[PDB]
């Protein structure tokens, strides 16, 4: 069965997962646990929490949702290759060959004028990559489009670009057939897998006992359909972090609103039912004629676009069971006040449309001056911003003894832009006034000099061979160590190259 | 007016850390473990294989 | 070597037999090196300093946000222009704008004890005014409208909102050696390195 | 003094460019004597801006000598249209503005 | 040109006898093998090199031969990767691969030389921590687990040392004492 | 030449505006932006109300760009608050409310416009050229 757990905080879902793992365990020790996460840090945090509670965390796999779905496809349906022939990487190299042949056709005339300029095949490769990305996105989200394009028909009421995209894909479906690669892909596999699972009398062998999905707040609808089909045979546990207690998604039709009102969420351990809406009788008043609900809190209304579609798709599941793990947030601080406003789906902001409401301010909640839960800081430069953040973190650490450096997190829009200032400010700090830090999500290319140097070596054929460039190549320590050149010798080499007359060029042939 | 900077009565501790056997034993590796999580760090210091 | 092998393996998987120049593989390698990122020390134990990653929401006691100026966040990505999905939106579609707009709410609700927000209000060169992101603006507007400072009951809603928004915004000095930093208050610095310069005690 | 400059070079190799300049200014009281001297505030602001620029540049360079070469190249031929190279405001105080 | 040799080099590894039992890699089925298992081990109390070395030296003669350990006090998680975990006749084992270039000749890959090689690189603490991890994992996963019944020992395989003619070369087998594992577990716990 | 009136300016075809020193051209730009958002002016008004993304503004420098963007956001917020309260002290907002037929629909439109302020199409010449080349790589022939 497919079970959906709702909780405002991730810690309660993690504790429920720990409880589920403690109650029932896999029969075979080699059988690895399955957890579905999209980010690596989430898997690291889950492993750390599980190892801290149970005392160890091993034999746990964290595959991506698409990889897990393809693995289930390979396991259930017969005669399926391990790796799909249709993927972002291979479709690029296939279209790179397919496009010049299709250039002659009228339908691709707009592409033809684009491919006339390039002479080193850069435009062809870039177009192939940009088309393979959109083909992958269509495989994921638009299977009916590709199913109609394969036959040769066009989708009614679509964009004009389809005119050049529909034949090409079809040619691809033919071209991969000529090479002998497997015909199967995700769009064809979806319906056959769903039918095979629906018509199965017993669970097919090789399936995992239980599957955990956690940390994922957005899933494609077809993946949700496949998970609903798979839940009947193997147990699936979805841990969804829901910021609002009540149902804040939109509705499709009033008939959908009725069966939505019928649905209720049971308590985790108290065995008490709870309605989805705060007021069942006045639930229809909230929704608009088009079907878009008006969210009570303005912040959740503005920033809740992503979770709204996900909760609406989760509510559509017929055979899914739902539970509530929500924890109340006492409004003892400003941040707690905002979180409680988000949780209880209420708007405390006063509009002031009335004269009495505009005249007085007693309607608002009283704020404490010493309270510093939410603070805003204005700086002049990123250097000053980090220099102020360091002192603020030191003050926060001095204020609270239980606070530790690991508990603090600092997020920046562009990590690469602020990494130099972060390093400089945190390193310039003395011994006593020191704070250990660690930087993540930085680009790998800028990590080591060797990576940058090699990239330059790849550009040897199209080079003018300036003397300063060749000397900067020697400035690298590993390269100088390879040719047994020291720094004292590097000085003599610099002087001799300066006074000898070497300006540019390696030989007359260059 | 007189100007005096604040002092830190408590010093933050770097005792808590997540480590591996290679980082605990082999100091020379440096950040080699960060670049490749599954790099064979047991063997280092290549020799002449001309 | 691994990236090079992966590129050439993905090329050979499609059985491409035509000649390939060096510049193509070079550019492919240079792009893939930029795409890859390192996150092995996310929870090592020191303070975590990284970018906002979608779908990653972990509870932390102190959550700080830097670089929230207008035009920097939310990060913007434009469609190709020939993407049929972008022309007709549908439920379940994912855009980077909505991803960042929901990451901001995730970071708001993830803060257990303290939330910190910083942005560049004034330009260091021309001393000209700069504005924050729209999300931080909506947040501070909601905070000002929702709450009132003690002793402001007599005043109207707009004056109380303005007074509350002024109470939470802290404008720091332009230079680290400014004496205003080394005074008893909320923004007293822990760096005694600039204390001698501030005391203006020196020989010409 | 040679040992002191060797320690400065070690700090440069380990922590970075600006962490070395910070220690160099703190050990010899450069900022204090500059602010004490008439007109030294402009010089101190320029030094700090150049330190920030040197950090930003050395972040994206292969070797340490490459940073010295980059600084010398920027010094030999300067760009006035670049917004980053524009000189910052000398002081935030209320003074006669030219 | 490395094709004809390496293939043979693979076969001698698959058809080699790991221990007294005579179990071989080729015999093992796909369901009985686990490759590259990752484990996290929590350390509740600070770990001191001196006390750990004092505890380890008495139980293990290899550690008694080695010089004392030196490392900073650590408190947190321990990350580890295991090359191969396989069960034979109801008893679980541990297998690690070592691609280190010990010597240029076969005599450098003998058992006596492999002992000194293990001593030099301090792989003893490595396999001891791996045994602690595997013991905790088998205790957690298996409802009825006994260390004496379900543990088979540690196997280190030097790929270059492996030779078809000489069975002893290229393999190092050693099972830690149960009391040492229990004391290490108690030390890591509290 | 004719004395300019922001409320009565016909937003059709090509119009040239001369703003002398001290006249405050930014105020007129903001008033015209609000008119284009709300479609006010009758015959002088645009045939259909335009969204924030559709409106295009070109500025000389980055600082002027940020200043105009922030001022447009502030004016949108103030006009929305005035439409909600239906009573404003500013004369320009008062004339706008006079021209507005329905204040609730205008307030909803202004709320949507304020929520779409980060996607405002206010750029410089170089940024506009770069974005137009990127969005139309096929027609222009530029690399991706
Ligand atoms: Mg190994």
């Amino acid at each position: 069965m497919l079970r959906v757990y709702h909780s405002n905080r991730l810690d309660v879902l993690e504790a429920l997962m720990e409880f589920i793992v403690e109650r029932e365990r896999l029969d075979d020790p080699f059988e690895p646990e399955m957890i579905l996460v999209q980010s690596t840090g989430m898997a690291q945090w889950l492993q750390m929490t599980l190892s801290q509670k149970f005392g160890i965390a091993a034999n746990i796999d964290f595959p991506l949702p698409a990889s897990f779905i393809w693995d289930m496809f390979v396991r259930v349906l017969p005669e399926i290759p391990k790796e799909s022939a249709f993927n972002k990487q291979s479709m690029s190299w296939k279209l790179m060959t397919l496009l010049p042949q299709l250039l002659e056709r009228e339908d691709f005339t707009l592409l033809r004028h684009y491919l006339t300029d390039d002479s080193d095949k850069r435009k062809l490769f870039q177009l192939s990559s940009k088309a393979a990305d959109l083909f992958d996105q269509y495989l994921v989200y638009r299977p009916d489009w590709l199913a109609q394009w394969e036959t040769g028909h066009l989708v009614e009421g679509l964009g004009e670009a389809q005119a050049w995209q529909a034949p090409l894909w079809k040619a691809l479906v033919e071209y991969t057939h000529q090479l002998g690669q497997p015909r199967w892909h995700r769009a064809n596999l979806y319906q056959r897998f769903i039918e095979t699972l629906e018509s199965a009398t017993t669970c097919p062998p090789g399936l995992p006992s239980r599957v955990f999905i956690c940390g994922i707040s957005a899933l494609p609808p077809v993946y949700l359909q496949a998970l609903q089909a798979l839940g009947k045979h193997i147990e699936i546990h979805l841990l969804f972090t829901n910021p609002c207690r009540y149902y804040w998604g939109d509705i499709k039709d009033p008939a959908y609103l009725a069966k939505l009102l019928t649905r209720q969420r049971r308590h985790s351990f108290e065995d008490r039912e709870l309605p989805l809406f705060r007021d069942s009788e006045n639930a229809g008043q909230l929704f608009n004629s088009d079907g878009e609900q008006d969210v009570g809190n303005p912040l959740l209304a503005s920033w809740g676009k992503l979770g709204r579609d996900y909760i609406y798709l989760l509510s559509d599941l017929e055979s899914s069971q739902e539970l509530d793990a929500f924890v109340d947030v006492t409004p003892d601080n400003l941040l707690h006040n905002i979180q409680s406003d988000i949780l209880e789906l209420e708007n405390r902001a006063v509009a002031g449309v009335n004269i009495e409401e505009f005249s007085r301010s007693d309607n608002k909640r009283p704020l404490d001056p010493l309270d510093s839960s939410i603070t805003f800081h204005v700086c002049h430069s990123p250097q000053r911003e980090v220099e102020v953040l360091h002192d603020r973190l030191l003050a926060m650490l001095e204020e609270d003894p239980t606070l530790t450096p690991r508990d603090i997190i600092v997020m920046v829009a562009d990590i690469d832009s602020y990494s130099p200032f972060i390093q400089a400010v945190f390193g310039s700090a003395p011994a006593d006034r020191y704070l250990p830090y660690a930087i993540s999500d930085r680009r790998a290319r800028q990590s080591h000099p060797v990576l940058e140097a090699f990239i330059s070596l790849l550009s040897l054929p199209d080079s003018r061979f300036v003397s300063e460039d060749v000397l900067a190549l020697l400035d690298v320590p590993v390269l100088a160590a390879r040719f047994d050149i020291t720094e004292e010798g590097l000085r003599y080499l610099r002087q001799w190259v300066n006074e000898s007359g070497i300006r540019w060029g390696i030989d007359d042939d260059n | 007016a007189e100007l005096n900077a604040k002092t830190l009565q408590r010093l933050p501790g770097d005792n808590w850390r997540v480590t591996s056997y290679s980082g605990l034993q082999q100091r020379g590796h440096g950040i080699a473990q960060d670049l490749m999580p599954r790099l064979d760090v047991d063997a280092a210091g290549v020799a002449s294989v001309v | 070597e691994q990236q090079w092998q992966a590129i050439i393996a993905e090329g050979l998987g499609a059985q491409y037999g035509d000649a390939v120049p060096l510049s193509l593989l070079r550019d492919e390698l240079a792009q893939r090196l930029d795409q890859e990122r390192i996150s092995q020390r996310f929870l090592a134990g020191p303070v975590n300093i990284c970018t906002l990653m979608p779908m990653r929401s972990i509870p932390f006691k102190v959550v700080c946000l830097l670089g929230m100026n207008d035009g920097v966040y939310p990060r913007q990505l434009a469609p190709l222009g020939f993407d049929l999905m972008s022309q007709k939106p549908k439920r379940g579609d994912r855009s980077r704008r909505d991803d960042d707009r929901y990451l901001f709410l995730e970071a708001l609700i993830s803060a257990q004890q303290k939330l910190y927000i910083s942005y560049i209000g004034r330009s260091i060169q021309d001393n000209s005014e700069r504005f924050p992101s729209v999300l931080v603006q909506e947040l501070i507007d909601y905070i000002g409208q929702s709450h009132y400072l003690p002793g402001d009951e007599a005043l109207n809603c707009d004056e109380s909102e303005a007074r509350v928004k002024a109470h939470l915004t802290c404008l720091h000095t332009r230079m680290p050696f400014d004496p205003q930093n080394y005074q008893p208050g909320e923004r007293q610095s822990y760096a005694r390195e600039w204390l001698p310069a501030a005391s203006q005690a020196g020989k010409a | 003094v040679v040992e002191e400059f060797d320690g400065y070079r070690q700090i440069w190799r380990k922590r970075g460019v600006m962490p070395m300049l910070r220690a160099l200014m703190s050990a010899r009281n450069i900022a204090e004597n500059l602010l004490a001297t008439a007109g030294g505030e402009r010089r101190l602001t320029d030094i700090l801006h150049i330190s920030e620029l040197l950090q930003e540049a050395g972040t994206q360079l292969e070797s340490e000598h490459a940073l010295v070469r980059w600084l010398s190249q920027h010094i030999l031929e300067p760009d006035s249209n670049a917004s980053s190279q524009q000189m910052r405001l000398e002081s935030d105080k209320h003074l006669v503005q030219i | 040109q490395w094709e004809p040799v390496l293939t043979e080099w693979i076969t001698a590894v698959l058809q080699a006898p790991l221990n007294e039992t005579g179990v071989s890699l080729s015999q093992l089925s796909a369901r009985n093998k686990q490759v590259e298992m990752e484990f996290y081990l929590p350390i509740s109390e600070p770990l001191i090199a001196s006390q750990l070395d004092t505890l380890i030296r008495q139980f293990d003669p290899l550690s008694a031969g080695c010089p004392p350990l030196e490392f900073m006090q650590v408190r947190g998680m321990l990350k580890g990767f295991i090359d191969l975990v396989f069960r034979h006749e109801g008893r679980y084992y541990l297998l690690d691969y070592k691609s280190n270039w010990l010597g240029e000749d076969s005599s450098a890959y003998t058992q006596q030389a492999m002992a000194a090689a293990m001593q030099a690189h301090r792989y003893d603490l490595q396999y001891q921590l791996y045994t602690l991890a595997l013991h905790r994992y088998l205790r957690h996963r298996i409802a009825d687990y006994d260390y004496e019944h379900h543990f088979g020992g540690v196997i280190y395989l030097f790929l270059r040392g492996v030779d078809k003619e000489h069975p002893q070369q290229g393999i190092y087998t050693t099972r830690p004492n149960a009391g040492l594992i229990a004391l290490m577990d108690e030390m890591f716990a509290g | 030449a004719e004395t300019l009136d922001p409320l009565r300016l016909p937003l059709q075809g090509e119009r040239l505006i001369e703003a002398s020193a001290g006249t405050g051209k930014t105020f007129t730009i903001a008033a015209l932006y609000l008119r284009l958002l709300l479609g006010l002016g009758g015959s002088a008004a645009f045939p259909r109300p335009l969204t924030v993304e559709e409106l295009l503004v070109v500025t000389f420098t980055e600082a002027a760009t940020a200043e105009l963007r922030g001022r447009i956001r502030s004016n949108i917020h103030e006009l929305r608050i005035a439409c909600l309260r239906e009573t404003t002290d500013n004369p320009l907002y008062e004339r706008l409310l006079e021209e507005i037929d329905d204040k609730a629909q205008a307030a909803q439109w202004l709320l949507l416009a304020e929520r779409q302020m980060d996607e405002a199409a206010v750029f410089t010449i170089h940024g506009f050229c770069q974005r137009m080349l990127n969005l139309n790589a096929f027609e222009s022939g530029m690399l991706f």
